[PDB]
RNA sequence: AGAGUGUAGCUUAAAAGCACCCAACUUACACUUAGGAGAUUCAAUUGACGCUCUGA
RNA sequence: ACCUCGGAGCAGAACCCAACCUCCGAGCAGUACAUGCUAAGACUUCACCAGUCAAAGCGAACCUUUGAUCCA
């Protein structure tokens, strides 16, 4: 199945957004737009929110 | 119930049981061509358009084609996709051959005929040329639909045309400030002897373009008329205003249009100079104002509407306090 | 001053007024049909068996500026009227005529294969280097 | 690599083969219809 | 060595049309090829 | 043994018949599949509903149908037609009513 | 001997559009892209050079 | 056995129409991570709740079904 995970900005901002990734898949690192920084930055998976 | 068609239903002529023996649209482009043809064809049903609507010369041409074919260098250039064309020679030849027809198309598209002659058309037989001398070294031409600034059009232009009398007129089809239909003339030379223009009768002196600021783009027309025999004719807008329609009605017996050349003029500081220095009046400034946005009649209870509903209908953004 | 008698509302009758101000409407529908009608002027190229022709047509369908290799003035300067050279020559002639007509901006609507065609690429290069831009400005709302 | 003269000869070869086989198919079709 | 095989399917012949068709095929065979007018199955 | 089938109707169909005055953004017709195709000044949503892109009068017409070449199935369907055949469809247009603005005198500088 | 007469294969096209072909993608066809060839029978609306038909 | 949602017929042509009615399907996946933010005007499952579509604008770029409140 898929799991909802919290991608946290690697830009130091407190910004986080939730994505969906397969449980068997590797931990996620993704470019995403950081509103506070106003620039695309890396986000790293921190913790699993739930299993869906 | 079924009302029968009011005409030949499409795809009815070719409706046959021999579908396998019927040739098909192997390609998309041929279907596109057929579809465009049908769209152009008139129809008995409601359609989008209803609502949104010598021999020696030929022999010489064949011989020239054969000569170009014979030239092997030409074939090598063609197959290496390196050959080119003389743009000036092509322009001159087109002007002589079929340029008048294209210029008539351009005039019709720009609406000169419908606004100058109420739809009565003609053909600019004479390859007229006008150019406003910019500085001293160069002179910006005035083709059919060119774009020339009033700064460059400040002074009267140099006119050239291979012909033999002539009456040349300049009008601004849309510069009028009071009456929508009238128009202003800038300069009118009459009884031109042959080609030389300095000897023309200057009935109305020259004016530069004066399209008001933010009033869009105005189309200025150089008309040239063949003249059989001279006729005596006749900085104030009241006397520069008139209608080319009835003007040329008064002279069509011995005058016939034979040349045209028009251009688009925008605002420019020379327009301010024109409005102040010699027109001696305050220049008008126009702004393109769109209609206010439509909003449905306000309800007492805007059910399910967001909080912005009230802002859609409030006029003053500043807080108000009523009796307090 | 009677010269200062100006109507409160101006009436510019130039058909290209709003189009050049970039305020005129474009037909924004026809999403399910090809080509789009969301333009003011369109460059349409017809490659027949023998002749190559190009048109600059207004949205209402009026043909504004045409350049056909069929015309003597143009066919009298090139070998084959149905090759890349013919396409580029007609493109350059059309670019010159467009500039002299005041049409600086245009929309080209080729099929995928038409775009991939080297002759169409050469025609587009000819137009762009002649000055005409094959991308109309966005409407200002 | 190749040169310009051989390319031109190749193009003329294609042209003359076009003409030759055009005559060929024309005569074949003439026999057909006849 | 190997011999490459090809098949052409045909349907719809007239009286004279069949004659012209196969005589043209007979006369247009380039070099050492094997024709056939066999049927399906 | 037959379950389900209690879904209610979607209340789809034409919302503005021909001649009806339509403001920009009004939904003209909601359809499940393309019964009516967008014409002039008529947009299409994700769910294939037709809405007016301008303020005007709704008109229905029949026009030749030439699909987007990237529409592979439609292109193949066309490829299988005979030479004379031309597909037709019903299109919805909005004939815009007002001009998109007027030039006003603001200041007599 | 007489009649119909006559634009490259077709055109109530006026020197054009369809047709036609090779090259590449195709098993192949097709599509597409590149290229190719082509005619208003001769003299002043008219006579005579060629084709079809009616006879010997 | 069923209880929610959806597709087809009944219900032929705007909408709407039941059943122990005749059939079928679903409780998500794939994708990306602007699949962002805002906002005219509209639709709406016959109420409400809920559910849809969306111009313009800003910002990156150049998507195709399930469930409220409280409570944690
Ligand atoms: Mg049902
Ligand atoms: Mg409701």
């Amino acid at each position: 199945k898929n799991i909802l995970v919290r991608m946290v900005s690697e830009a130091g901002t407190g910004f986080c957004f939730n994505t969906k990734r397969n449980r068997l898949r590797e931990k996620l690192t993704l470019l995403h737009y950081d509103p506070v920084v106003k620039q695309r930055v890396l986000f790293v998976e921190k913790k699993k929110i739930r299993s869906l | 119930r079924r009302t029968p068609p009011l005409g030949p239903m499409p795809n009815s002529d070719i409706d046959l049981s021999n579908l396998e023996r019927l040739e098909k649209y192997r390609s998309f482009d041929r279907y596109r061509r057929r579809a465009e043809q049908e769209a152009q064809a008139p129809h008995w049903w409601r359609t989008y358009r209803e609502y949104f609507g010598r021999t020696q010369q030929l022999l010489e041409r064949k011989q020239a084609i054969q000569e170009l074919r014979a030239n092997v260098e030409e074939e090598r250039a063609a197959r290496l996709r390196t050959a080119s064309v003389p743009l000036d020679a092509v322009r001159a030849e087109w002007e002589r051959t079929c340029g008048p027809y294209h210029k008539q198309r351009l005039a019709e598209y720009y609406g000169l005929y419908r606004d100058l002659f109420h739809g009565a058309t003609f053909v600019p037989r004479v390859p007229l040329h006008v150019a406003y001398a910019v500085g001293e070294d160069d002179l910006m031409p005035v083709y059919c639909g060119n774009e020339v600034t009033p700064t460059e059009a400040a002074q009267a232009p140099e006119v050239t045309y291979e012909a033999e009398l002539w009456t040349l007129l300049l009008t601004s089809l849309d510069g009028h400030l009071l009456e929508p239909d009238a128009e202003y003339l800038h300069w009118l030379l009459t009884n031109i002897p042959g080609n030389r223009v300095a000897e023309g009768q200057v009935t109305c002196p020259y004016l530069p373009p004066f399209p008001a600021r933010g009033s869009g783009i105005h189309r200025l027309a150089f008309l040239l008329f063949k003249q059989d025999q001279p006729i005596d004719f006749s900085y104030q807008l009241a006397q520069r205003t008139f209608r080319t329609f009835d003007f040329y009605k008064k002279h069509q017996e011995t005058m016939t249009p034979a040349g045209l050349s028009f251009f688009q003029c925008r605002w420019d500081d020379s327009v301010t100079y024109i409005f102040h220095q010699l027109l001696d009046m305050r220049e008008p400034v126009f702004e393109f104002v769109r209609p206010p946005p439509y909003h449905p009649k306000q309800k007492r209870f805007p059910h399910r509407q967001p909080l912005r509903y009230l802002d859609r209908y409030r006029d003053s953004h500043e807080p108000t306090y009523g009796i307090y | 001053v009677e010269n200062e008698a100006v109507a409160p509302e101006f009436t510019n009758r130039n058909p290209r007024n709003l189009e050049l101000l970039s305020v005129a409407r474009k037909e924004r529908g026809w999403r399910t049909v090809f080509p789009s009608r969301e333009f003011w002027h369109r460059l349409r190229v017809i490659r027949t068996q023998h002749h190559v022709e190009a048109l600059v047509e207004h949205q209402n369908g009026k043909v504004v500026v045409s350049a056909s290799t069929r015309e003597w003035a143009i066919k009298k300067h090139l070998y084959s009227t149905r090759n890349v050279v013919a396409c580029e020559s007609i493109g350059r002639v059309l670019a010159q005529r467009c500039l002299e007509a005041g049409i600086n901006f245009m929309v080209y609507q080729p099929t995928p294969w038409e775009a991939a065609s080297d002759s169409m690429k050469r025609l587009q290069s000819a137009m762009t280097e002649g000055g005409v831009v094959l991308r109309e400005p966005q409407r200002i709302y | 690599e190749l040169t310009f003269e051989e390319t031109e000869r190749r193009a003329l070869l294609l042209k003359k083969w076009s003409l030759y086989k055009q005559q060929e198919r024309k005569m074949e079709r003439d026999t057909i219809r006849a | 060595l190997t011999t490459h095989e090809r098949v052409v399917q045909i349907s719809g012949l007239s009286a004279t049309f069949a004659e012209i068709f196969l005589e043209i095929i007979q006369s247009s065979l380039p070099e050492g090829v094997r024709l056939s007018v066999k049927e399906h199955t | 043994k037959n379950l389900g089938g209690k879904s209610s109707g979607r209340r789809q169909g034409i919302k503005k018949m021909e001649g009806h005055y339509v403001h920009a953004g009004n939904i003209i017709a909601t359809q499940r599949h393309f019964r009516w195709h967008p014409g002039a000044h008529v947009g299409v949503g994700k769910n294939k509903c037709l809405y007016a892109l301008e303020e005007g009068i709704v008109r229905y017409t029949k026009e030749v149908y030439v699909p987007h070449p990237r529409n592979t199935e439609a292109v193949d369907l066309i490829t299988r037609l005979p030479k004379g055949a031309v597909l037709y469809k019903t299109f919805v247009h909005v004939v815009p009513a007002k001009p998109e603005g007027t030039f006003k005198l603001v200041a007599m500088l």
